[PDB]
């Protein structure tokens, strides 16, 4: 779809002020890793800049440690060029080994 | 059964593991179960390999998920080695128990308790520890420092951990996320809610290994 995945990694997206960007990225939280922003939070760093709401689906499956899919649903608020930078860790932990590094730029004009 | 129990002052519970990002989970409770019975049976503490059970249980799906009850009857019907001998690299691997010379231990069978029942399963813990479900992927959960945790999280299992105890209001659980987490990796869950389910679902799905 629109949907930004993986995939665009390091991509910038031309959106208008207002318009829901959905990113979805592959997450297993049961083994304590997840996305978070800075600092471990799912929030957004700057509420001025653009607004995040996250929704996890696991998968339809009876497998202990089968991975889902954690959705961001990202409004932008202002103007800019704005970066939306998600670390998988745990987030007692911050960065580990297994961790791995998600950004996307959101271009509002 | 005691008013407490807590098979880590027994010398039957080996230290807290951490699984990284692999979906190992259901490995590392049924390795929980294993070095508890061999303690129990033998007198001695050892670490066997979650590796193993990853690389070798065709029935699980290695990172991307399992089931503890497989991890069980694999060992039931194969054995397992020594962790020292099979190392975790928490990525699945080719199976290289025929490389590893015999196995370490073997059970004799897999026993699962009777499902949705606070009482059998404290009947069972007070006998030896066992590998329990719950729904751990809540953000209270992740971020679970220490307490009786009631909630919130739900209902639909998602994550497999190893029941090593109890007291009058909570079933103590060794998770596999390090020792950062909880207490010192434990989690104490609220038990006598009268909730069937368990708190987090704690009762849906829990195995044991028979050992003589
Ligand atoms: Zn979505």
């Amino acid at each position: 779809s629109h949907k930004v995945t993986k995939a665009h990694n390091g991509a910038t997206l031309t959106v208008a002020v207002g318009e829901l960007v959905e990113i979805q990225l592959p997450s297993n939280p049961t083994t304590g890793f997840a996305w978070y922003f800075e600092g471990g939070t799912k929030e957004s760093p700057n509420e001025s800049m653009f607004t995040v709401e996250n929704k996890y689906f696991p998968p339809d499956s009876k497998l202990l440690g089968a991975g889902g899919t954690e959705h961001f649903h990202v409004t932008v608020k202002a103007a800019g060029t704005h970066a939306v930078n998600l670390t998988y860790m745990r987030p007692w932990t911050g960065p580990s080994h297994d961790s791995e590094r998600f950004t996307v730029y959101l271009k509002a004009n | 059964i005691p008013e407490y129990v807590d098979w880590r002052q027994k010398g039957a519970v080996t230290p807290v593991k951490n699984q990284g990002s692999c979906g190992s989970c259901w490995a590392f409770s049924a390795v929980v179960t294993i070095e508890g019975i061999i303690k129990i049976r033998t007198g001695n503490l050892n670490e066997y390999s979650e590796q193993e059970l990853l690389d070798c249980d065709r029935r699980s799906y290695g990172c991307n998920g399992g089931y503890p009850w497989s991890a069980l009857q694999l060992v039931a019907q194969y054995g397992i080695h020594y962790r020292n001998t099979y190392p975790y690299e928490g990525v699945q691997r080719y199976c290289r128990s025929r490389e590893k010379g015999p196995y370490a231990a073997k059970t004799d069978g897999v026993r699962q308790v009777q499902p949705y029942n606070e009482g059998a399963l404290l009947y069972s813990i007070a006998n030896q520890p066992v590998s329990v479900v719950l729904e751990a992927a809540g953000k209270d959960f992740q971020l679970y420092r220490g307490g009786i945790f009631v909630g919130p999280c739900g209902n639909k299992v998602d994550h497999a951990v190893a029941a090593v105890g109890y007291g009058p209001n909570y079933i103590l659980i060794k998770n596999s996320w390090g020792t950062g987490w909880g207490e010192n990796g434990y989690i104490r869950i609220k038990r006598g809610t009268g909730n069937s389910y368990g708190v987090c679902g704690l009762y849906t799905s829990s195995f044991y290994p028979v050992k003589n």
